[PDB]
RNA sequence: AGGCGGCCCCCUGGACGAAGACUGACGCUCAGGUGCGAAAGCGUGGGGAGCAAACAGGAUUAGAUACCCUGGUAGUCCACGCCGUAAACGAUGUCGACUUGGAGGUUGUGCCCUUGAGGCGUGGCUUCCGGAGCUAACGCGUUAAGUCGACCGCCUGGGGA
RNA sequence: ACUAUGGUUUUUAUU
């Protein structure tokens, strides 16, 4: 990727590239690994702003 | 009409445009281009290129006005929204900044929709 | 490694100071020959009251001096995103760039008279346009593929 | 959903030129966003927040 | 179902939480019949900015009536009626009672000194993954292409049609 | 996302 900017800014976020894809991709979908890490251990981490 | 040698530049760069004002702190804007006065169409009319030729042709219009040295605003989402510093090298002027002046993203219509997360 | 390059880099004339004369003695003279080359070397400054270039002392750095290249593409292949980008050449390659030109409809001419025939070039290279340029020109459109980005 | 006549909680989604904040910088719930716009047309038809500033 | 998004006010078919009390098989399907448009077509009077078949042109090219571009009618819009069209594709007739796990979204509800765009159970809807069974294959996968029970529509090599 | 062209359209082969 790719993708045009449609937000300006000068710094990038490493949001969309190799985070995102390589890696990112057919290792955390449906059910891999589970037994907490993915979901119930994110749902107990605090967020001071949505998420 | 108050001889400072100083002024500022402000630019806003959208996807097809980009407009360049030269303006002294008096609120007397001394010359504008853009990059459709220039003659381009498209997605050549929305390059860095057309940008700064327009700022180099706006250099060229404020060249008996006096003025040595701006500071620059930046504005728009575009491609080509701070090319001018090269504009000004080839014009000889002198540079204080690069100030990016982005508002408040309002409305929002058609963001690129391709993957998310 | 190997290199592939004399990297000269010489010492200038004995007798005007120059290093450009020490480097333009080279065109047009053949097998080394620059103490017998009466025929050809320094002569296009003699031979230029027969042609319509300007100011004999300086015709040589007039002339380079409309002729030089800016820049040169050169491709950052990635995806791609194959990114034609120009940067500009360096203040000693961007003489050597032109060292093959001037010559091109000289070689490779007829009619004898080596000095009367590099000043006739030496004349009609220093226009900046047509000959002499026609690959500075193709730089200058090598350089409108990048705008293709948007 | 419940208010439109108390403005102090309206102007912290509203800039000084009466323009709608989005959701996606302020912290703020979407499902929440949609109806805080409907507080602020509220308010804007009570002429107690300004529409848009032509005007 | 085709489809349906600015705020504000009435009226309205279904779905669901939940404590009491009342019917007492009142249930289902359906030939014929009858209800209803995303679209364009019928047409009288209004409307005309987006977009646009038709259409004047630009072209294009060897040519063009087309791609591309300037302008642009029918039509999309309004009142009131006819037409009943489509891939009308959710590829799954309408009804009855079963089967087997996981995870999200959305909406109630019990309890959280609410890590909480909620959590952990329990009712409704629904989406992706996946098991029994069924399939040539896609897969369908409790809202099934499964299990058969009611009733209807329709079929028996291809083209011709 | 990273630089325009559009037509002609094999017959015997296999005994």
């Amino acid at each position: 990727i790719k993708v045009r900017e449609n937000e300006p800014f000068d710094v990038a976020l490493r949001r969309f590239k190799r985070s995102c894809e390589k890696a990112g991709v057919l290792a955390e979908v449906r059910r891999r690994e589970f037994y907490e890490k993915p979901t119930t251990e994110r749902k107990r981490a605090k967020a001071s702003a949505v998420k | 009409r108050k001889q400072v040698s100083d002024g500022v530049a402000h630019i806003h760069a959208s996807f097809n445009n980009t407009i360049v004002t030269i303006t002294d702190r008096q609120g007397n804007a001394l010359g504008w281009a853009t990059a459709g006065g220039s003659g381009f169409r498209g997605s050549r009319k929305s390059t860095p290129f057309a940008a700064q030729v327009a700022a180099e042709r706006c250099a060229d219009a404020v060249k008996e006005y006096g003025i040595k040295n701006l500071e620059v605003m930046v504005k728009g989402p575009g491609p080509g929204r701070e090319s001018t510093i090269r504009a000004l090298n080839a014009a000889g002027f002198r540079i204080t900044n690069i100030t990016d002046v982005t508002p408040i993203p309002h409305n929002g219509c058609r963001p690129p929709k391709k993957r998310r997360v | 490694r190997r290199r592939v390059i004399g990297q000269r880099k010489i010492l200038p004339d004995p007798k005007f100071g120059s290093e450009l004369l020490a480097k333009f003695v080279n065109i047009l003279m053949v097998d080394g020959k620059k103490s017998t080359a009466e025929s050809i070397v320094y002569s296009a400054l003699e031979t230029l009251a027969q042609r319509s270039g300007k100011s004999e002392l300086e015709a040589f750095e007039v002339a380079l001096e409309n002729v030089r290249p800016t820049v040169e593409v050169k491709s950052r292949r990635v995806g791609g995103s194959t990114y034609q980008v120009p940067v500009e050449v360096r203040p000693v390659r961007r003489n050597a760039l032109a060292m093959r030109w001037i010559v091109e409809a000289a070689r490779k001419r007829g009619d004898k008279s080596m000095a009367l025939r590099l000043a006739n070039e030496l004349s009609d290279a220093a226009e900046n346009k047509g000959t002499a340029v026609k690959k500075r020109e193709d730089v200058h459109r090598m350089a409108e593929a990048n705008k293709a980005f948007a | 959903e419940i208010d439109y006549k108390d403005i102090a909680t309206l102007k912290n989604y509203i800039t000084e030129s009466g323009k709608i904040v989005p959701s996606r910088i302020t912290g703020t719930r979407a499902k929440y966003q949609r109806q805080l716009a409907r507080a602020i047309k509220r308010a804007r038809y009570l002429s107690l927040l300004p529409y848009t500033d032509r005007h």
